[PDB]
C-alpha cells in the first residue's frame, strides 16, 4: 500500500514498488534528550553513509535496482524463481541469506573492480 | 597518442602528516566484576580482538618524536581524565582545623624517629552542632608546625582545598590504545636502530598503538616498554644540559617495594553523608617503607648504559653518577603510584659511581606521602585513603631521565644527575614510535585517455 | 628575546640584607623557573635560590637566601640577609627546568651576565 | 593477496591502482572524556569523506576509482614521459612532485564538466 | 569570476552558468562554540545529504544539469519558454512556484521507478 | 498527527521482558530528576 | 534614527552619529587593593 | 555584619560619605580562628 516501510507484507515482486517510500525516512530531520538526540543523529548519518558507500563501491551509483554479475550460485538457493518473486515476503527471503551476504558482498566487489580495469584498459588502448 | 590527459584516482594511498583526536581501546575483561577505574574504560570502546599491522615496503617516513602532538594530547587526555574522577565523592574542606599532634613510639624505630605523628582535633559530628574529638596518624610530610604538645596543621590548608582521592576507584594502571578515526593512520616505526629525530625505512601501519599503561613516576619509568638490541640513548640535542636523555633499557630489571606496616583504616563522619578515611592503632611494629634493587643487575645495567653513552661523548671520556642535588620533592626522589599509595623513594643508592677509560641488593628508604600534588597545577591537591595491610609492588623499571651536568668548557668529568620536571617523558618513551597521517584519497595522474562523450 | 637582567649589585657591609632583583620577557617564561647563581674566585659553580614553578616553593641551599615573586610581574627577588665575609662573588640569574630540576650543580642556559655582590 | 590498508602504498602507481578499494572503504570505520571527544572525531571522518565525494561529483566523475577527464595536461607541471611516471615512482613522490598546481587542476576540472553539461544539453534540447 | 551566490540577481539562463561555484560550499568547515558548533556542522552535513538524496532517488546523482520525465504541466505556469529564461530571475522563479514543488517532488519519483521498471524489464527480457 | 501504517500478513515475536525503552526510560527519568534538582536550594543545615 | 514604531512613545529611538564624540572619564585615586583569606585555599582582593 | 564607619581623611565635600571603612572578622585559612580585617565599600554596596 501507501505509507513508509508499508508493503513488509507483500509478496517480493510487489514489494519492490516502493523503493522510494523506504529511501526517503532514512534521513529524516549540555542537559538530558540534548546530547542523545545529536548522537542518534550522527548515528543515523553514518549509517546511511555506509550503505551508500557500500552501494557505490559496487557499480550502480543509481541505488534503487541494480544489476550486476557474479550469477546466483546454486548453493545459495535452489527453487524456481517465480515462486520466489511471488509469494515470499522480503522478510522471510532475508532468513535465507542471513549467512550468505558476506561472501555476495566481496563478490560484487571484485566483479565491479574487473569491470572497470577493463573499461580502462579498453579505453588506454584506444 | 598526443592526447596525454589529466585522470583522477580517488582512494589512492597517499598520506600528509597531520593532526588529529583519537580515542581509548581497552581490553574488555567482560568489564562486568570490576570496581571502576580512574581512566573509565566504560565509556571506552573496546579493542579489536586481532590488531592486524600491515607491513610497507619501498617507504621511508620521516619520523619526530619532540614536536610529536601526541604526548600533548596524552597529557591533556590524562589531566582531564584525573579532574573528572575526582569530582562525584568526599570535597573534605573541613580538615584545616588546628591538629594537635605528639610523637609516636609504640614501639618505633630509630629510623622513623619522628614521621608518623599522633594527631587529635575537635572535628564536626553529622549534626551541624556537635563535634567530637578524634584522631589519626598523619605522615610528617603532610603537616606543618603553625604557631611557632605543639599545634600542626595540613599542609594544604593555606593555598588549596583537597577533595579526598575516591575511596570506589582505583588508580592501578591498565593498557589504554590510543586509535585514530576514520580518514587518519597510525605509523609505526619497527627500526631497532631508531633513535628519534630521523626516517625510519621499516615504517607498518596500525590499526593503533599497542597496550601503553600511563604510569607516573620521575627519575627512574617503571613498565615501560624494553628496547631489543641494546639500550638505546634519545635526546633534543646530546650537546645540551638543559635536555633529558630518555635512556631506554633493554634487559628489565627487578624492584620490589614495600610497607612492612598494617594501617587500619578507620571512617570518620565529617559532615552529612561525608565520610573521611584516615589512619590509626599500627598494629605490630613500625618500620619505614623501602624498595630492593639488586647489585648485580643495577651494575651491570649501569654499565651497559655508560658503554652506549661513551659513543656520544668520546671513548676517554670519564662518566660519573649523581643523585638529584635539588629540586621539588617529586624530582629529586621517585614518585611511585603502587596501589594508591605515593611513595617518595631515596634514589641515591644507585646514582654513585664513576666509570673511567678502562645475591646482594640495593636498599632505597621511602617516605610515604599520603597528601599529593600530582598534576602540578596549583590548587588540584588530593587526599589518597590510607590502605590496610601490608602491601607489595614489583616493577620493572625500564627507563631513566638522566640529565647532563656540563658547563665546565671542555674537559673530561661527565656527571649525570637524573632529574624529571614536566611530565611529558613518562609517554614520550611510550610515543616516540607514532605519528598520525592524513589520508589524502585525490590525486591526479596523466594517461592516454580521452573521455569519450 | 629570553635573556634575563639582573640588578641590586653592590656593597655590602657584614650583617646587612639586598634585594637583588632580575627581570626578563621573551613570549616563553611559563616553561621555565628562574633561579640564581654564585661564582666565587677559585671555585665552581653553585646554586642559590630556584623559584619552582608547579609547585610555588621557594628551595634555597641555604636558610638566608629567599627567592619571592609578585603578581604576574615577570620579575624575581631574592632577598639575602645576614651575609657574611664568604658571599662575596658574582650572582648570575638564570632559567632552570620546569620543576627547578638539578641546580647548585647545573649549568644552564638562557642565562644573565651577573651582578657583583662584595 | 596483498590486501591491508595502505597496503601497496610503497609500490609503484601501476600495480597501487589496483586496490584502491582497500584505501577508500574504510574511510567510514565504525559528557565525559572518550564521549564527545570520539564524537568529535566521528564527524571530522564524515565531513573530510564527504568533502572529496562532492569534489568527486563536481566534476565529470563518480563512477568510482578511476575517471577519465577532458582539459589536457599542460605538460608543464611534469615533463616526464608516462612509463617513467606510471612504473618508476611511487605515489607520494608524485604527490610531491606535482602538490604546488592543485587548485588550478580542480578549476579546470570544473569549468570542464560545465562546458561538457552544456554541450549535452544543447545537442539534447535541438532533436 | 563572479563568487559564491554572486549570480543571484542575474538572469535565468546567465544564472544557470555557475552551477558549481555555488554547489562547492555546501559543507564549509563543553563550553560555548562547543557542541553549538558541532551542531549547526551536523545541520549542515543533514541538509547536504539529504539534497543529495533527492538528486539521487529521483534519477540523476550526476547533479548540475539534469534532464527528466515529467513534461511541464500548465497549470503550473502559463507562459512562454524564453520570457522564463531572459527576463527572469532565480528568486522570482522560486515565488512563482512555492507550493506547486511539493507534487512535482513525487511525480518525478513515480516517472523514476517506472523507467527504472521498463529498463529492469527489457534488459531481463533478453 | 502522527501516521500508524496498519500492516497486514506480517507477525513478529515480541518481547515484553527483554525490551530496551522499559529500561533506557528508566535511566533517563533519574537523569531528567538529577538534572532538575541542581539549580536551587542545596540545604544542609537542617541538621540541627 | 530608527525605531520600531516611531509613532509610539514605549520604543526606544536607537539614535546613530556621525561623528563620534570624544569622552574622556578616570578615577583620580590611587586604590590599593589587600588580599585577605575567604578561607582554605580562596582569597578574596579589597580595596584597602 | 560590618562594624562599618565614615571615612574623613583628605576627603572632598563632593565625595562626602561614599566611601566607608569597613571592620569585620573572616574565617583564615584554617577553620577554626577569626581575623579582623578592613577594608574600603563604597555607599552604593552597604545597606544599614
Ligand atoms: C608496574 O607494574 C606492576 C605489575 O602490574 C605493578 O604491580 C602491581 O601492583 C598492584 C597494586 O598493588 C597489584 O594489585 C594488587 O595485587 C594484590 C595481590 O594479588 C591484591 O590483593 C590487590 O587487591 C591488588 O589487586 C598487582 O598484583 C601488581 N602486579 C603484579 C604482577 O603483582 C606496579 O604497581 C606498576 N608500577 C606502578 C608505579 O604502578
Ligand atoms: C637520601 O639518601 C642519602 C644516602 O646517603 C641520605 O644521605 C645521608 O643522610 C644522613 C642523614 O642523617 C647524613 O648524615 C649522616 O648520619 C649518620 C648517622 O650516624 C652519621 O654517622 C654521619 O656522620 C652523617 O652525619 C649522611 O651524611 C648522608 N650521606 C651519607 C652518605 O650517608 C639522605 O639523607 C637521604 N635523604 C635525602 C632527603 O636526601
Ligand atoms: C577540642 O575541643 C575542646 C573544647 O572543649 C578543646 O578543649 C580545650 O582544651 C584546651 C587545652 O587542651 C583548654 O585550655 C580549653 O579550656 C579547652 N576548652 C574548653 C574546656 O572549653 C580541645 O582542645 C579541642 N581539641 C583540639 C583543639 O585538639
Ligand atoms: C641544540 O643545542 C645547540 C647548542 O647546545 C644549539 O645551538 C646553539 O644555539 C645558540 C643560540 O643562540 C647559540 O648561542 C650557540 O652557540 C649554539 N651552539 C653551538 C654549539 O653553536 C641548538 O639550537 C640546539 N638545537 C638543535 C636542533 O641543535
Ligand atoms: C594516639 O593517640 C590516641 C588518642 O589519645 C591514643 O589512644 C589512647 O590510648 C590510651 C592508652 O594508651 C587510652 O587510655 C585512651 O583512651 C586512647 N584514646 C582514644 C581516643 O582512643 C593512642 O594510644 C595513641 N597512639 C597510637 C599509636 O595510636
Ligand atoms: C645526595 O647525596 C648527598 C650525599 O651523597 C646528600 O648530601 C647529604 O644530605 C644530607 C641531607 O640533605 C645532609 O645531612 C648531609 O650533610 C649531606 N652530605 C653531603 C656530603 O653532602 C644529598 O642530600 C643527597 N640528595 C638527595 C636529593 O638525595
Ligand atoms: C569579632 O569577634 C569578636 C569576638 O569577641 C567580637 O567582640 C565582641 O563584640 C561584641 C559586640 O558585637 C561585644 O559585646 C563583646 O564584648 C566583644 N568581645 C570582645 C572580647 O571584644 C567583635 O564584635 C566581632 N566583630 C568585629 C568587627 O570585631
Ligand atoms: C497478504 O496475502 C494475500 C494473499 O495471501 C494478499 O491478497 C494480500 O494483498 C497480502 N497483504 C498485503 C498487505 O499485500
Ligand atoms: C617529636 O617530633 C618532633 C618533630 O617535630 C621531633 O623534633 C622530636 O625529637 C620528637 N620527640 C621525640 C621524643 O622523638
Ligand atoms: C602557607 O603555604 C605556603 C605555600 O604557598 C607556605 O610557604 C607557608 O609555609 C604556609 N604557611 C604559612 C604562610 O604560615
Ligand atoms: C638520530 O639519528 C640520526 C641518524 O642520522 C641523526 O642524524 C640524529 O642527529 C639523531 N638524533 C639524536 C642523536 O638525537
Ligand atoms: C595485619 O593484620 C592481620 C590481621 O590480624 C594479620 O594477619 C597480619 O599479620 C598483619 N600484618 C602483618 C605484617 O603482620
Ligand atoms: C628488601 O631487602 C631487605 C634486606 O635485608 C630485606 O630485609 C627485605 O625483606 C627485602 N624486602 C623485600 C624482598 O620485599
Ligand atoms: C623481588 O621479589 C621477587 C618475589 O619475591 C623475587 O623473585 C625477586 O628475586 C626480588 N628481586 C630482588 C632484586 O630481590
Ligand atoms: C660494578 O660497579 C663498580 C662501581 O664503580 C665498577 O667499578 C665495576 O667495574 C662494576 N663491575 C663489576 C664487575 O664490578
Ligand atoms: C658513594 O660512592 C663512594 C665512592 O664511589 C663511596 O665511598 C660511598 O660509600 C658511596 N655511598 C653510597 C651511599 O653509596
Ligand atoms: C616485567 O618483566 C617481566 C620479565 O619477563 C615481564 O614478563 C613482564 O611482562 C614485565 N611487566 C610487568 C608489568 O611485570
Ligand atoms: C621495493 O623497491 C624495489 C626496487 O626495485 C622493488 O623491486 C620491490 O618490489 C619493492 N618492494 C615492494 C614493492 O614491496
Ligand atoms: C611548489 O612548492 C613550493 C611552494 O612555494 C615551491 O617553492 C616549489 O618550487 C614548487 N614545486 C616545484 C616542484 O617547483
Ligand atoms: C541586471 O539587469 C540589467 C538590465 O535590467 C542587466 O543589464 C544586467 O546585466 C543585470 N545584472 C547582471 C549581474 O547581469
Ligand atoms: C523606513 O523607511 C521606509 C520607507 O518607506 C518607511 O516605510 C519606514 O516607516 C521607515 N522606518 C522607520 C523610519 O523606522
Ligand atoms: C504603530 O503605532 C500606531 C500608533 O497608534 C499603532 O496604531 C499601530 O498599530 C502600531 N503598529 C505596530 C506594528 O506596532
Ligand atoms: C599612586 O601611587 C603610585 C605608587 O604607589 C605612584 O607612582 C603614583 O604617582 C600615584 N598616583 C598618582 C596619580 O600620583
Ligand atoms: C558619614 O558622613 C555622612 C555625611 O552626611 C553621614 O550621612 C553618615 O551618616 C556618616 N557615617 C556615619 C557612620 O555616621
Amino acid at each position: 500500500f501507501l505509507g513508509f516501510l508499508g508493503a513488509a507484507g507483500s509478496t517480493m515482486g510487489a514489494a519492490s514498488m516502493t523503493l522510494t517510500v523506504q529511501a526517503r525516512n532514512l534521513l529524516s530531520g549540555l542537559t538530558v534528550w540534548g546530547i542523545k538526540q545529536l548522537q542518534a543523529r550522527v548515528l543515523a548519518v553514518e549509517r546511511y553513509l555506509r550503505d551508500q558507500q557500500l552501494l557505490g563501491i559496487w557499480g550502480c551509483s543509481g541505488k534503487l535496482i541494480c544489476c550486476t554479475n557474479v550469477p546466483w550460485n546454486s548453493s545459495w538457493s535452489n527453487r524456481n524463481l517465480s515462486e520466489i518473486w511471488d509469494n515470499m515476503t522480503w522478510l522471510q527471503w532475508d532468513k535465507e541469506i542471513s549467512n550468505y551476504t558476506q561472501i555476495i558482498y566481496g563478490l560484487l566487489e571484485e566483479s565491479q573492480n574487473q569491470q572497470e580495469k577493463n573499461e580502462q584498459d579498453l579505453l588506454a588502448l584506444d | 597518442a598526443e592526447n596525454l590527459w589529466v585522470t583522477v584516482y580517488y582512494g589512492v594511498p597517499v598520506w600528509k602528516d597531520a593532526e588529529t583526536t583519537l580515542f581509548c581501546a581497552s581490553d574488555a575483561k567482560a568489564y562486568e566484576t570490576e570496581k571502576h577505574n580512574v581512566w573509565a574504560t566504560h565509556a571506552c570502546v573496546p579493542t579489536d580482538p586481532n590488531p592486524q599491522e600491515i607491513h610497507l615496503e619501498n617507504v621511508t617516513e620521516e619520523f619526530n618524536m619532540w614536536k610529536n602532538n601526541m604526548v600533548e594530547q596524552m597529557h591533556t587526555d590524562i589531566i582531564s581524565l584525573w579532574d573528572q574522577s575526582l569530582k562525584p565523592c568526599v570535597k573534605l574542606t573541613p580538615l584545616c582545623v588546628t591538629l594537635q599532634c605528639t610523637n609516636v613510639t609504640n614501639n618505633i624505630t630509630d629510623d622513623m624517629r619522628g614521621e608518623l605523628k599522633n594527631c587529635s582535633f575537635n572535628m564536626t559530628t553529622e549534626l551541624r552542632d556537635k563535634k567530637q574529638k578524634v584522631y589519626s596518624l598523619f605522615y610528617r610530610l603532610d603537616v606543618v608546625q603553625i604557631n611557632e604538645n605543639k599545634e600542626y596543621r595540613l599542609i594544604n590548608c593555606n593555598t588549596s582545598a583537597c577533595t579526598q582521592a575516591c575511596p570506589k576507584v582505583s588508580f592501578e594502571p591498565i593498557p589504554i590504545h590510543y586509535c585514530a578515526p576514520a580518514g587518519f593512520a597510525i605509523l609505526k616505526c619497527k627500526d631497532k636502530k631508531f633513535n628519534g629525530t630521523g626516517p625510519c625505512p621499516s615504517v607498518s601501519t596500525v590499526q593503533c598503538t599497542h597496550g601503553i599503561k600511563p604510569v607516573v613516576s620521575t627519575q627512574l619509568l617503571l613498565n615501560g616498554s624494553l628496547a631489543e638490541e641494546e639500550v638505546m640513548i634519545r635526546s633534543e640535542n646530546i650537546t645540551n644540559n638543559a635536555k633529558n636523555i630518555l635512556v631506554q633499557f633493554n634487559t628489565p630489571v627487578q624492584i620490589n617495594c614495600t610497607r612492612p606496616n598494617n594501617n587500619t583504616r578507620k571512617s570518620i563522619r565529617i559532615g552529612p553523608g561525608q565520610a573521611f578515611y584516615a589512619t590509626g592503632d599500627i598494629i605490630g611494629d613500625i618500620r619505614q617503607a623501602h624498595c630492593n634493587v639488586s647489585k648485580a643487575t643495577w651494575n651491570e645495567t649501569l654499565g651497559k648504559v655508560v658503554k652506549q653513552l661513551r659513543k656520544h661523548f668520546g671513548n676517554n671520556t670519564i662518566i660519573r653518577f649523581a643523585n638529584s642535588s635539588g629540586g621539588d620533592l617529586e624530582v629529586t626522589t621517585h614518585s611511585f603510584n603502587c596501589g594508591g599509595e605515593f611513595f617518595y623513594c631515596n634514589t641515591s643508592g644507585l646514582f654513585n659511581s664513576t666509570w673511567i677509560s678502562n645475591n646482594d641488593s640495593i636498599t632505597l628508604p621511602c617516605r610515604i606521602k599520603q597528601i599529593i600534588n600530582m598534576w602540578q597545577r596549583i590548587g588540584q591537591c588530593m587526599y589518597a585513603p590510607p590502605i590496610q595491610g601490608v602491601i607489595r609492588c614489583v616493577s620493572n623499571i625500564t627507563g631513566l631521565i638522566l640529565t647532563r651536568d656540563g658547563g665546565s668548557t671542555n674537559s673530561t668529568t661527565e656527571t649525570f644527575r637524573p632529574g624529571g620536571g614536566d611530565m611529558r617523558d613518562n609517554w614520550r618513551s611510550e610515543l616516540y614510535k607514532y605519528k598520525v597521517v592524513k589520508i589524502e584519497p585525490l590525486g591526479v595522474a596523466p594517461t592516454r585517455c580521452k573521455r569519450r562523450v | 628575546q629570553v635573556q634575563l637582567q639582573e640588578s641590586g649589585g653592590g656593597l655590602v657591609q657584614p650583617g646587612g640584607s639586598l634585594r637583588l632583583s632580575c627581570v626578563a620577557s621573551g613570549f616563553d617564561l611559563e616553561n621555565y623557573s628562574i633561579g640564581w647563581f654564585r661564582q666565587a674566585p677559585g671555585k665552581a659553580r653553585e646554586g642559590v635560590a630556584c623559584l619552582s614553578k608547579n609547585s610555588g616553593i621557594g628551595h634555597s641551599v641555604k636558610g638566608r637566601f629567599t627567592i619571592s615573586r609578585d603578581g604576574d610581574s615577570n620579575t624575581w627577588f631574592l632577598q639575602m640577609g645576614a651575609l657574611e665575609a664568604e658571599d662575596t662573588a658574582v650572582y648570575t640569574c638564570a632559567t632552570y627546568n620546569r620543576a627547578c630540576a638539578n641546580y647548585v650543580t647545573i649549568w644552564p642556559e638562557f642565562r644573565g651576565q651577573g651582578t657583583q655582590v662584595t
